[PDB]
């Protein structure tokens, strides 16, 4: 009927055709167009207007064409003056719509029935304004055909005369209307009607009477009505009734046999009630063969066991965001076919162990935001269905061993925000106890969260029991150091371990022969213990099990110590990671790094004349730097100086040495660095001693002549050894060693 | 089917080298619809989201997430 | 400080991009509702690049 190819035509009014409908809009080149049609074929159209007198639906688009479509809608348009609006459709080329929805803040006048001549054959009719106005009862004349009516006016009484010809009514929504009471006589013109929409209203006093003839009614919505109180037989005549709403209303108490004559009911809903309703009648629900959902939030206090009594159907309950200190036991006695309770929000402190007892279907369970204490060993012990459960931001302190044993149905289990320890006592720990979390048998659970409680360790059947452990919450527990070992997860499911902000300050990780790990946020001390974790952070150590676990470290800092700190562990390099020694000799600072086992002594007081008593080396141990720079030593110790035997390097530059002994020099010796010495002259017993040795030799008053020809052979040949040969110097004048020959200082 | 219509909390106007199609508010800061039953607390506002440039129009509860 | 019907997940990809999480699901708080309107979030495009998803309260002509 109304195409591209129409649209494309001019110039009129301009049609574009956008995703799978088309924009018309008249005029084509008008910043807030008169109008502005949106065209979807054989679906809808919406006229959406801006107009200030009623002649402007001449700029309306002439012959268009726009064939059948179920759904009209006009919004902020003209009512057409005496002209029937079907005219208008007419106009457009519209036929046989099933919905009309007329929706203006614009009207210019009021809704008259002359408005709805030829639009008698309508399904669906919505008239809706929030302009001061008044509807005529004549309106809905000759309107056999409505099935669904909506109006919303802020009306303030409607006269039984305007249901007249709506026999085939089945639904009517009034919210936001001005009702302070129910039109009476009214369900007898309207025998097929099933949902009665009164919300927002103020439908104060209600009462039996008000519904007699509405066997026909299933649903009544009457939330936001500031009821008060209600009769205990409102609605005794809606028998066959079976979704109530009294929400957002004032109850401070309800009368018992409330829904005694309305056996029928599948969903009540009592949600969020203006004030304080303290509790629930006997029996409110009992003795309902047929109620399913429910959902009650009024900031109760308290509940009767027999609220529910015999009512063996209820699927799901919304007890959420109320008061309840605890239950009574027998309240869900009945309930076998329960599927989600609902307690979040409450001041629940204890469940009586036999609450959960018969609820044998039971799905989702929800508790968290309450003060619950801690998990028994019968509060579940027949939740075998039980598939997904919550106890987040509670208080759990002791979750019992046998807490956990039924419930194989289990998948998803949040604990997070709690105190709860395991209480495990940490030597435990430290000697690897093969001992299970009171979660152990549930193997097939994918979903634990223990955020923000205080574990501190890795269970054992957390790695080997949940082989399926999908999701991993252990954030923000008191977990003070890890073992290759605490990272060994059998899970073949794509398991994500969270591990941030702990209190993980080591990770011991050794040089050896798909999970992933974030270990970001974490007061991790960088010295010598954490060496081979530096190494794995980087491409550097990939040690077997490395490749089989993925480490998130992208924010892992050093805290200590205050050299490193606030760095990166990708960053680092590993000869930094010294672990100081405290024995070290006085004046002289210490430590020791595992990169390189070079055990580091710096003695830079500037005040020995002797070398200090040096501290063994371990048998483990394979560098030491006697490091005596810039100081003013005399003579150096013998080789089988205990301490000083050990000596892998010995950095002595700066100091007054006049003559070094091939016995004064250590047997594992490597480096030799007298540099700026006293030095004079070296025998030739030393010479062959240095045969790898790298050498410093610069800074000595070199006496070069004949005895010193050894020396002068020595440099000659071992180049490599000796950083600077070219800054050694003699002393018969000063000229470069390197400049003189076996024969200027030889005859 | 027949009479298919669908209610959205806040009401909008679905507008117009090239032109780009865009929804925007009706009002500003209007109250949602059908907004009765959520709690005294949330108030209920409608607000304008964009992608600068406006993309739809979504009501809005105080709440946490 | 704020919470909507149908949760979604913005993007920026090349322009900045709203997006449903569960289209065609029940939206959050699907009971707060009146009663004949059943709540379904939709994914709403613009120009096709998912530009919003919110809550659709529809009404079948059916109970
Ligand atoms: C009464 O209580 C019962 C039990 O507590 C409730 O039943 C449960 O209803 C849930 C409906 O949401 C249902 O959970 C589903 O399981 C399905 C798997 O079998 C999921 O597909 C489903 O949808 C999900 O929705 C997510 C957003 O919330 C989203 O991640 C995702 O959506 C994508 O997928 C859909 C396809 O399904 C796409 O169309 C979409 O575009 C997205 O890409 C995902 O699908 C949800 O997870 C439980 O299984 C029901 N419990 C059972 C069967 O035991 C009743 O609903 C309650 N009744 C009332 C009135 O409250
Ligand atoms: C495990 O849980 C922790 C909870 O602390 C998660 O930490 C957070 O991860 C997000 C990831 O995006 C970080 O957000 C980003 O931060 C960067 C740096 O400031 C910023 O540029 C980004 O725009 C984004 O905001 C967040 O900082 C980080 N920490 C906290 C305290 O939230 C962690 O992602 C979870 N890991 C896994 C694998 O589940
Ligand atoms: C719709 O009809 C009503 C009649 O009930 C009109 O009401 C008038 O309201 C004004 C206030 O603005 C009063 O001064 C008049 O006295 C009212 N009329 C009568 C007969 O009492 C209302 O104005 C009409 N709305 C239109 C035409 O848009
Ligand atoms: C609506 O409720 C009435 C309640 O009386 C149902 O009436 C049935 O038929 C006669 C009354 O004409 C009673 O004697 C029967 O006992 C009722 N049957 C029952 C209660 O099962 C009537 O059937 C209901 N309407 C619908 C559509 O369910
Ligand atoms: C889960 O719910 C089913 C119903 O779908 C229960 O089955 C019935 O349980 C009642 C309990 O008294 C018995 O009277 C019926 O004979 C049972 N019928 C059938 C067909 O099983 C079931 O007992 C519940 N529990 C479990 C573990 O499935
Ligand atoms: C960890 O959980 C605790 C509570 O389990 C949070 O501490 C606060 O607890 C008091 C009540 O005991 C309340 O003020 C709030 O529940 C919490 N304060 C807040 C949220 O500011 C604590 O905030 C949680 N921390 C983390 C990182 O999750
Ligand atoms: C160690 O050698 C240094 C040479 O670098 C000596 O320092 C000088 O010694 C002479 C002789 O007493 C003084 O005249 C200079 O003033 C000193 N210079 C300085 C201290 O910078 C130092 O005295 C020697 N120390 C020992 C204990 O032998
Ligand atoms: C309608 O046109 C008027 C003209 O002043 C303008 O102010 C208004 O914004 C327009 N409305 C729409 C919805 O385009
Ligand atoms: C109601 O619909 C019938 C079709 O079932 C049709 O004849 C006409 O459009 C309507 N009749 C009325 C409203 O009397
Ligand atoms: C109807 O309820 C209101 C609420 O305050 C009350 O004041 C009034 O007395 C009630 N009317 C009757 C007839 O009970
Ligand atoms: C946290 O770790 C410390 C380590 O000093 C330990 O003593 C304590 O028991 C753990 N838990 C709490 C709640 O402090
Ligand atoms: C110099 O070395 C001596 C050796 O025992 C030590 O006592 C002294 O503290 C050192 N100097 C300084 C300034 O500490």
């Amino acid at each position: 009927s109304f195409g591209r190819d129409a649209c494309s035509e001019d110039g009129l009014c301009q049609c574009a055709p956008i995703m799978s409908e088309y924009e018309i809009i008249c005029p084509a080149n008008a910043e807030n167009p008169t109008f502005r049609l949106t065209i979807q074929p054989k679906d809808y159209v919406q006229i959406m207007c801006n107009l200030t007198d009623t002649t402007d639906y001449q700029q309306l688009p002439k012959k268009l064409r726009i064939g059948e479509v179920d759904r009209v809608q006009m919004r902020r348009c003209m009512l057409p003056g005496h002209t029937p609006i079907a005219s208008i459709l007419d106009y457009l080329g519209i036929v046989s719509p099933t919905t009309l929805i007329f929706e203006s803040d614009n009207l210019g006048m009021n809704i008259t029935r002359q408005h709805l001549d030829r639009l008698h054959g309508l399904k669906r009719f919505r008239f809706t304004t929030r302009r001061l106005t008044h509807i005529p009862a004549n309106l809905l004349t000759d309107m056999r055909n409505l099935s669904h009516l909506e109006l919303r006016a802020n009306i303030e009484e409607m006269p039984s005369h305007l249901f007249d010809d709506l026999e085939n009514l089945e639904s009517i929504e009034f919210g936001s209307n001005k009702l302070r009471q129910m039109p009476r006589g009214i369900f007898g013109k309207m025998p097929k009607l099933k949902q009665l929409n009164l919300w927002s209203n103020q439908l104060h006093n209600l009462t039996k009477h008000d519904f007699e003839g509405a066997t026909s009614v299933l649903g009544i919505d009457i939330h936001d009505n500031g009821i008060e109180q209600l009769p205990h037989d409102v609605f005794a005549h809606l028998t066959n009734v079976t979704d109530i709403n009294l929400s957002a209303n004032l109850f401070r108490s309800l009368p018992q046999g409330l829904f005694d004559h309305n056996k029928h009911l599948n969903e009540v809903r009592l949600m969020n009630n203006r004030v304080p309703l303290a509790t629930l009648p006997s029996r409110l629900f009992a003795n309902q063969p047929e109620l399913q959902i429910l959902r009650l939030r009024a900031e109760l206090q308290s509940l009767p066991g027999d609220l529910f009594e015999h009512s063996t159907q209820i699927t799901n309950i919304s007890l959420g965001d109320n008061l309840l200190k605890t239950l009574p036991a027998t309240l869900l006695e009945h309930q076998v076919n329960l599927l989600s309770l609902d307690l979040s929000n409450n001041r629940l402190t204890h469940l009586p162990d036999s609450l959960f007892a018969h609820t044998t279907n039971l799905t989702d369970l929800r508790l968290e935001d309450n003060l619950l204490t801690g998990i028994s060993g019968d509060i579940f012990s027949n939740l075998g269905n039980l598939v997904t459960l919550v106890m987040s931001r509670n208080r759990l302190r002791t979750i019992d061993s046998r807490a956990f044993v039924s419930t194989n149905g289990l998948r998803h289990l949040h604990l997070d925000h709690n105190d709860i320890d395991l209480q495990q006592p940490l030597l435990d720990i430290m000697l690897q106890t093969q001992i299970n979390s009171p979660f152990g048998y549930m193997h097939g659970l994918l979903t634990l969260n223990l955020r923000n409680n205080s574990i501190i360790f890795v269970y054992n059947d957390w790695k080997n029991t949940m082989l399926q452990l999908r999701e991993l919450d252990l954030s923000y527990n008191n977990i003070s150091s890890l073992g290759y070992e605490d990272l060994a997860f059998l899970s073949q499911n794509r398991l994500h371990v969270n591990m941030t902000h702990n209190k993980i300050r080591r990770i011991a990780l050794p040089e050896d022969v798909l999970v992933h790990v974030d270990l970001n946020d974490n007061p991790l001390v960088c010295d010598c213990t954490i060496l081979w974790f530096i190494q794995l952070v980087r491409g550097v150590h990939k040690p077997q099990y490395s490749r089989q676990f993925k480490l998130r470290t992208d924010r892992l800092v050093c805290s200590q110590p205050n050299v490193l700190e606030g760095t990166p562990v990708r960053q680092i390099e590993p000869q930094t990671l010294i672990c100081p020694l405290d024995k070290c000799p006085r004046g002289c600072n210490c430590h020791v790094r595992t990169y390189d086992k070079a055990l580091v002594i710096n003695c830079h007081s500037g005040n020995l004349t002797h070398v200090p008593r040096l501290p063994n080396l371990h048998k483990n141990m394979q560098l030491m730097e006697l490091h005596l720079e810039n100081n003013t030593l005399l003579r150096l110790p013998s080789a089988n100086t205990p301490g000083y035997e050990s000596v892998t390097s010995l950095h002595l530059a700066g100091n007054n040495l006049t003559s070094i002994d091939v016995d004064q020099l250590p047997t594992n010796l490597t480096h030799l660095d007298i540099s700026w010495n006293h030095l004079q002259m070296l025998n030739a017993t030393v010479l062959g001693f240095l045969n790898w040795r790298s050498v410093k030799l610069s800074g000595n008053p070199w006496m070069c002549d004949c005895t010193a020809k050894p020396l002068l052979l020595f440099t000659q040949d071992n180049f490599e050894r000796i950083g600077d040969r070219n800054e050694m110097m003699c002393v018969n004048a000063p000229t470069r060693m390197v400049e003189l020959s076996t024969n200027d200082i030889c005859p | 089917v027949g009479g298919s219509d669908e209610r959205f909390l806040c009401r909008s106007i679905r507008k117009l080298k090239q032109a780009i199609q865009i929804e925007e508010c009706e009002g500003a800061d209007q109250p949602c619809d059908f907004a009765a039953n959520f709690p005294q607390s949330y108030n209920p506002i409608c607000k304008q989201h964009y992608t600068k440039i406006p993309s739809c129009c979504k009501c809005a509860l105080k709440t946490g997430l």
